[PDB]
């Protein structure tokens, strides 16, 4: 019953297979068996495991340096065993100026705490992880929620009998080949190799301490342009730079660390197990009130909101679809067989009316309803 | 403790030369030529006498003298007058981009 | 001429902040870096660190890190020291003393003459 409203519907005849993507929705119809609509709703990856940790953002602090006159060798600090800092051997202009004996180039290192503001984090969906949310509600006008994992489900629907559900979780992503590149709160599916190869300093997945950052040099340039001075300079957030190097990649809609999906499935199912209810009932002798008045949905069907006044109670609705003189049907039900559960409830009709103008009936000759419909085309 | 090896007390009768040492290491004193010496007369604050080993300011007597050999750095005040009876400091710029100071001698007149 | 004038004597009671002013005169005081020493009572004399006056940048001794804070006031040609949580070993006379900054404003090596010119001192007694 869900599916009125979507524009993204699918008409399927029964006895089949369906194809589930996300924001679509299916109807399946079938002779003597109940509508049913289906809709993923979540294809969220469990727990995902971290591959690599990019630094985005970075910032040097705790500057440190020693230097050597000419010919007297390279220097050392204590901080350059330390693999928080970036650190830099140069060499620089010395003499009588600068409290050097001699004249020459002395040997100078530089030492700085490199420090990660932003980061990113790729991490590692295998297929087995992924758990597809499938809703089946059927069309009744008054519904289980089934997970399905690549690892056959027998939905039982209450009061209607059970669906024989089978899914080919092939959407079209080789999960081996692919990487889940998380970013603060955004997140999208990139290629393993372009991700392995980006040029930022990073740290292993299984890396917990988050310190010893490798490739620290990427975002740290070091310049000594005059043999005066060696300076460190940081190359700026790297956050505009990578959103702009991820455009044409499948982006991932995560809430709160996990991860959910935009999916696509090829499923099987078998009407067999399926029965229409309510069919040891009686006609509704009363008279209906129009709950909501009739609406052409985005697709050529009717529906209707009516109300059963009489004292039927569990009654089948007289409807029909037909001419001025009541001569013959024409259309079809899309909401099977109707059904007041209860008279001070109100009921949906979804129903297919036939191309041109043609009459809508709810219910028996004493305050029988007439309503006409014209279908465009 | 004191980073440079300076000595306690120098006496000297006035008109005669003495010398004041200042021991360091091949971090400072022994690979730098960033030594400096200063004279501090009570009260008052310390003067620059001698700096770059054996250069030494306008104001100041050519009768103090500066010296290095290794990593130990001389003082020579050669014929000494009136006014020379203060506290003297040795100091060293390091490799490690500090300044270092010695114990200091106090000159006596005598 | 060139003339380094610090705040006068304070006494403060143990675990106190004592700030120290340095006011520099007869010179272009933002192409220099003022000096901080620490003159012990009747012992050497102790470099505390210094202050590039013209970008703001400074360079503290391992022994004074995490306890001293040194400041400039391009404005109003002052160099201020703020030792915190002091005790009765930081009794002493404490020295502001000069040296020039490299022509483009950078000072990584000092000058062969360092402390030219110092300031009269100042006591801080730790009662
Ligand atoms: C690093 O630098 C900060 C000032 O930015 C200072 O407070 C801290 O004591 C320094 N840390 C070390 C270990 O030197």
């Amino acid at each position: 019953m869900r599916c009125i409203g979507i524009s993204n519907r699918d008409f399927v005849e029964g006895v089949v297979d369906i194809v589930l993507e996300h924001g679509s929705c299916v109807t399946t119809m079938a002779k003597n068996k109940p509508t049913l609509d289906f809709e993923l709703i979540k294809t969220e990856a469990k727990q995902p495991a971290t591959l690599r940790k990019y630094c985005i953002e970075a910032k040097l602090t705790n500057t440190t340096t020693e230097s050597r006159c000419p010919t007297q060798g390279e220097p050392s600090l204590n901080e350059e065993q330390d693999k928080r800092f970036i650190c830099k051997h140069s060499m620089v202009d010395r003499g009588w100026g600068n409290g050097c004996g001699l004249f020459g180039k002395g040997g100078i290192v530089t030492c700085a705490k490199f420090t990660c503001k932003k980061n990113m984090e790729g991490k590692i969906v295998q297929p087995e992880n992924l758990e597809y949310t499938i809703v089946i509600t059927p069309h009744s006008g008054e519904g289980k929620e089934i997970k399905i994992t690549p690892q056959t489900t027998e939905a039982e629907l209450t009061g209607y009998g059970t669906v024989t559900m089978e899914c080919s979780p092939r959407t079209g992503l080789d999960f081996n080949e692919m990487v889940l590149l998380q970013m603060e709160d955004k997140a999208w599916l990139v290629h393993r190799q372009w991700f392995l190869d980006l040029p930022l300093p990073w740290l292993p997945g299984a890396d917990t301490q988050g310190s010893n950052w490798i490739q620290k040099e990427t975002l740290v340039t070091f310049k000594n342009p005059h043999a005066k001075k060696q300076d460190v300079v940081v190359l700026g957030s790297q956050e505009g730079a990578m959103h702009t190097a991820l455009t044409g990649a499948t982006e991932i809609q995560m809430s709160s660390g996990n991860l959910l999906f935009t999916g696509h499935l090829k499923c099987r199912l078998r009407m067999d197990k399926l029965q229409l209810k309510g069919m040891s009932y009686s006609m509704c002798t009363g008279k209906f009130k129009i709950v909501k008045e009739i609406a052409e949905t985005q697709h050529g069907t009717i529906v209707i909101r009516v109300q059963y006044e009489g004292d039927g109670s569990p009654c089948k609705i007289p409807f029909e679809i037909t001419d001025l003189e009541k001569r013959h049907v024409l259309g079809r039900l899309i909401t099977v067989n109707p059904i007041v559960t209860e008279k001070d409830s109100p009921v949906n009709i979804e129903a297919e009316p036939p191309f041109g103008d043609s009459y809508i009936i709810v219910g028996v000759e004493p305050g029988q309803l007439k309503l006409n419909w014209l279908r465009p085309l | 403790q004191s980073a440079l090896t300076q000595p306690a007390s120098v006496s000297g009768s006035p008109g005669q030369s003495i010398t004041i040492s200042c021991t360091g290491t091949s971090s400072d004193v022994g690979g730098f030529n960033y030594v400096s010496w200063f004279q501090q007369h009570p009260g008052k604050a310390p003067k620059l006498m001698l700096y770059d080993v054996t250069s030494r300011p306008s104001g100041v007597s050519s009768r103090f003298s500066g010296s290095k050999s290794g990593n130990t750095a001389s003082l020579t005040i050669s014929g000494l007058q009136a006014e020379d009876e203060a506290d003297y400091y040795c100091s060293s710029h390091t490799s490690r981009g500090t300044w270092v100071f010695g114990g200091g001698t106090k000159l006596t007149v005598l | 001429e060139v003339q380094l004038v610090e705040s006068g004597a304070e006494v403060k009671k143990p675990g106190a902040s004592v700030k120290v002013s340095c006011k520099a005169s007869g010179y272009t005081f933002t192409s220099y870096a003022m000096h901080w020493v620490r003159q012990a009572p009747g012992q050497r004399l102790e470099w505390m660190g210094w202050i590039n006056a013209g970008n703001g940048n400074t360079k503290y001794s391992q022994k004074f890190q995490d306890r001293v804070t040194i400041t400039r006031d391009t404005s109003a040609s002052t160099a201020y020291m703020e030792l915190s949580s002091l005790r009765s070993e930081d009794t002493a006379i404490y020295y502001c003393a000069r040296d020039k900054v490299d022509d483009y404003g950078d000072y990584w090596f000092p000058t062969l003459w360092y402390f030219d010119y110092w300031g009269q001192g100042t006591l801080v007694t730790v009662s």
